[PDB]
């Protein structure tokens, strides 16, 4: 149960916005300009790290 | 042609667990999903009109 | 002792222990 | 002053850009764009009973698993293309170079 | 939605966009779209934010 629950929590952490505008990277890439897309991906990267 | 022709009586009843709808238009299967929306509370203080 | 009848060659107590202990694609 | 208040989601929507449409494919790892949602995967047939009002499907992990095409009302399953780790089994380089 | 006609009559003083990159406005699908209109003072355009 501990192993399964830890894996489930790690998977569920992918759905968090982490202060960005969208929790999915593709929409951020296809919706914004690189100078601000870099900031959004920075927030997502630090959260997932 | 406005005429008053209806007389109404009120009773109060318990709603049990009725009044649940699909919150959105996304297909889900074999899950437990938590939503915050406008729902009729369980066992409500409901009004029967006759 | 091991049970030759079972294909897994496990003792009855071992079989009981195996049976008594028990989404994957999403993680994968 | 004139302000425009578009609202964006993972939704089929009604207002769309002037881009042209293209025929679909099956059983092949392709990258697709459906009404603004971009994803790479394999498109397969569906046995899921999609409700008429429903458009997409999500799994336990809240990921897009099935989608209804806007131009033709059909349900298609998204399955990400095959991937996995690679390991190299080798003896000592002193002994040989085969792997 | 084609925003080229928007750039047809284009003596804009300010065309800043917040959540979407203006150059990619033709690459997305939109819903619940509203267009508002009013008139203010020249120095108050910064206040619309
Ligand atoms: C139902 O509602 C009425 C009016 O709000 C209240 O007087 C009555 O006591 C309620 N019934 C119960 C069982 O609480």
């Amino acid at each position: 149960n501990h192993n399964a629950q830890a894996l489930n929590t790690l998977v569920k952490q992918l759905s968090s916005k982490f202060g960005a505008i969208s929790s999915v990277l593709n929409d951020i890439l296809s919706r914004l300009d690189p100078p601000e897309a870099e900031v959004q991906i920075d927030r997502l990267i630090t959260g997932r790290l | 042609q406005c005429v008053n022709l209806i007389t109404r009586t009120q009773s109060y009843t318990n709603s049990f667990t009725r009044g649940v709808y699909y919150p959105d238009k996304v297909f889900r299967s074999s899950v437990l999903h938590s939503t915050q929306d406008l729902f009729l509370p369980f066992f409500s203080n409901v009004t029967w009109f006759h | 002792l091991p049970d030759p009848s079972k294909p897994s060659k496990r003792s009855p107590i071992e079989d009981l222990l195996f049976n008594k202990v028990t989404l994957i694609c999403a993680q994968k | 002053v004139v302000v425009l208040s578009f609202e964006l989601l993972h939704a089929p929507a009604t207002v769309c850009g002037p881009k042209k449409s293209t025929n679909l494919v099956k059983n092949k790892c392709v990258n697709f764009n459906f009404n603004g949602l971009t994803g790479t995967g394999v498109l397969t047939e569906s046995n899921k009973k999609f409700l008429p009002f429903q458009q997409f499907g999500r799994d336990i992990a809240d990921t897009t698993d099935a989608v209804r095409d806007p131009q033709t009302l059909e349900i298609l399953d998204i399955t990400p293309c095959s991937f996995g780790g690679v390991s190299v089994i080798t003896p000592g380089t002193n002994t040989s170079n085969q792997v | 939605a084609d925003y080229s006609v928007i750039y047809n009559f284009a003596p804009f003083f300010a065309f800043k966009c917040y959540g979407v990159s203006p150059t990619k406005l033709n690459d997305l699908c939109f819903t619940n779209v509203y267009a508002d209109s009013f008139v203010i003072r020249g120095n108050e355009v910064s206040q619309i934010a």
